[PDB]
């Protein structure tokens, strides 16, 4: 039973490694928070749509095939957040189950700009390789 | 109205007892028993649930169980469930969705069956099949095919599914919760347009409200809730109408239910979109289908992302849980529901008794952390007292041996 370090979602975030992306090995029954930081002084807001994708879509960096969109940061002035407990039975529209020894992938194909919020192909996934992989119940 | 607590109370006595002997237990602990459904009428009950291997999606479920039973007094000083019949659906592997209704002491199950799991995206309803499966305690199940080809729709719908927690039987006609699909945007949102709220920049309010009824998978399709009315004689003659829900306060098509209570018919619709407060109300006009929506400032549900608990401001988002409700007293405008006390996570069931303004009293169902999604609740008068039965979709032991739970409890006579 542990609350993991909240993961800020921005181009500015270093926790994303160019080759690997962001990897974590969470235990079942653990909370985790994904945040969309609001526009900080002197920086432009970044607009994004975070999807949940299969591995094939994470390598290809395309969200076109099936759309499980978790959060969309379209409000710059108020920070919105996304809470994940790693049990099954999330209140997700598409349905989402977190099971032991499974790998889960979160990533965005958006521009980082208002105009490119809806891009399904490529995007920040390719460039900064902003993506999160979750191997639940691994050491 | 009889004597029970109609005002605020601390630490009440629900006489909460759990019923573990009605729902099967499975030898295999990889099987997942999910999306439980219960409709109780006239002292008889119909329970339904979806077992599927390693997954709790209803589409994946490889057999779905139907069971009929009775409410019976054991000398126990409480109502108890007696299980008369259990069967599995003939077409269960091909079942998309089901809704129970208990009528004149027999169980009916209305069903949407397809070869295509995604059929609500690609296909249309002439490509799929719609069935009534009905039985009783003594006799053998009989599953009739419903003639959709003769059906009169109040609009041009390309698809529909039975979706919800239970239907009703009024006279010689059945009324079932449905969610329908139409590919052109024919809808007017005044209520949504009424909101003065922060919005996505670069997109209008009217644009956002209109883009909100669109399906999250096929953006070319609009899901709007409705009802289906089946008039029948001995399952030979059929007259079938498909009507949509009133345009007053629309919300993205979701599972919801009908129930006869206190001489009314209450409609509930899970709030799966930007408006997260309870959507329910009694039915004041059948054509068009018109529930008189409660304005409820207190009861809500969790969801992850941009539309979490207590969020009431337009946006296009999808999710949340179905925790449905049942009426206690009209006069004090009171309801019970087993609702999840969480912001985003789906957990912490609490039996909550409330009016449109404030929560009268609550009790958490389990003291330890408990994982819960759907919650259905039905109420009835037993030995001239208000008594409730709730079925909770639960993951109690950390992802294995998933199985819904049933509880019975009594509305406190003293505050
Ligand atoms: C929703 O249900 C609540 C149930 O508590 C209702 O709130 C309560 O309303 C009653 C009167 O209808 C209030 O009683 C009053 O108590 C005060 C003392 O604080 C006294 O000065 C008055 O003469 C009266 O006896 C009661 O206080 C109030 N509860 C709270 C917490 O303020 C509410 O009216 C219901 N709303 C609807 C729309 O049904
Ligand atoms: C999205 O829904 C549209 C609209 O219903 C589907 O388009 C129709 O597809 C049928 C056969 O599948 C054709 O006969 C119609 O002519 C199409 N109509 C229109 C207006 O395009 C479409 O198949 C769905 N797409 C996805 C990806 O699910
Ligand atoms: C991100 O990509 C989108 C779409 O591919 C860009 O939007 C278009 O950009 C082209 C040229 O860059 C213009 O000709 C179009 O008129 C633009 N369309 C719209 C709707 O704006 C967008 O500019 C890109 N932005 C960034 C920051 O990469
Ligand atoms: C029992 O249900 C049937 C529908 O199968 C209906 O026609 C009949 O009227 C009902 N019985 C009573 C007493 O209403
Ligand atoms: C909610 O408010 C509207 C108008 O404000 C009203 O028509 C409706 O009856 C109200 N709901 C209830 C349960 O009274
Ligand atoms: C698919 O289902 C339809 C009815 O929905 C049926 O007519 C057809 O034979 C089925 N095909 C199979 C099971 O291969």
């Amino acid at each position: 039973a542990k609350n993991l370090e909240p993961v800020s979602w921005s181009s500015l975030n270093p926790k994303f490694l160019s080759g690997k992306g962001l990897v974590i090995y969470p235990k079942i029954g653990d909370k985790l928070d994904i945040i969309c930081p609001r526009a900080e002084a002197g920086r432009p807001y970044e607009y994004y749509k975070l999807y949940l994708v299969r591995p094939e879509q994470a390598a290809a960096c395309s969200t076109v095939l099936d759309p499980n969109v978790l959060v969309t940061c379209n409000k710059p002035h108020q920070e919105i957040r996304f809470t994940i407990k790693f049990q099954e039975f999330s209140p997700n529209y598409m349905g989402l189950e977190f099971k032991k020894y499974h790998d889960y992938y979160i990533t965005s194909t958006s521009n980082g700009s208002l105009e490119g919020l809806e891009n399904r192909e490529g995007g920040v996934c390719r460039t900064r390789t902003m993506k999160i992989v979750m191997k639940v119940g691994q050491d | 109205p009889k004597i029970f607590c109609k005002s605020v109370s601390k630490d009440p006595d629900f006489r909460l007892k759990q019923i573990d002997y009605v729902i099967p237990v499975q030898q295999d602990r990889s099987i997942c028993m999910n999306n439980p459904l219960l409709d109780i009428s006239d002292g008889f009950f119909t329970y339904i649930h979806y077992e599927g291997i390693n997954s709790c999606k209803k589409s994946d479920s490889f057999k779905v169980l139907l069971s009929h039973g009775e409410i019976v007094d054991r000398g126990d000083y409480r109502p108890s469930l007696y299980l008369l019949s259990s069967h599995y659906h003939p077409y269960s592997m091909q079942v998309i969705n089901c809704v129970p209704v208990t009528c004149n002491q027999s169980s009916f199950v209305f069903c949407h069956i397809s070869n295509n799991t995604k059929t609500l995206d690609n296909s249309d309803y002439s490509s799929d099949e719609y069935y009534i499966t009905y039985f009783n305690g003594i006799d053998r199940p009989k599953t009739k095919k419903i003639p959709i080809n003769n059906m009169t729709a109040d609009n041009r719908y390309i698809h529909f599914t039975f979706s919800g927690g239970g239907g009703v039987c009024l006279g010689e006609e059945f009324i079932i919760p449905v969610t329908t699909v139409i590919n052109t945007d024919v809808f007017t949102h005044d209520y949504c347009e009424s909101f003065n709220c922060s919005v996505q920049t670069g997109k209008s309010l009217k644009e956002i409200c209109s883009e909100s009824l669109r399906s999250p998978t096929n953006s070319s399709r609009y899901n709007l809730n409705g009802i289906m009315i089946i008039s029948q004689n001995n399952m030979t003659d059929f007259k079938i109408q498909l009507n949509g829900i009133t345009y007053n306060k629309l919300s993205f098509g979701s599972p919801g239910r009908l129930s006869k209570t206190l001489g009314q018919v209450l409609y509930y619709q899970s709030s799966m979109s930007w408006d997260t407060y309870l959507k329910a109300g009694f039915v004041e006009k059948w054509k068009p289908f018109t529930p008189n929506w409660m304005n409820n400032t207190v009861i809500s549900r969790p969801n992850q992302g941009n539309c979490p608990r207590y969020h009431k401001c337009p946006e296009i988002c999808y999710g949340g849980t179905y925790n449905d409700i049942a009426p206690l007293d009209l006069g004090k405008d009171m309801y019970v529901s087993v609702i999840l006390d969480s912001d985003q996570l789906a957990e912490n069931p609490e039996i909550t008794v409330f009016n449109s303004t404030t929560i009268l009293y609550k009790e958490r169902v389990s003291k330890d952390e408990l994982n819960t999604r759907s919650t259905t609740t039905s109420c009835f008068l037993f030995l001239d007292e208000p008594w409730c039965i709730s079925v909770l979709e639960t993951n109690r032991f950390n992802g294995k041996s998933i199985r819904p739970e049933i509880y019975s409890y009594k509305i406190p006579k003293y505050c």
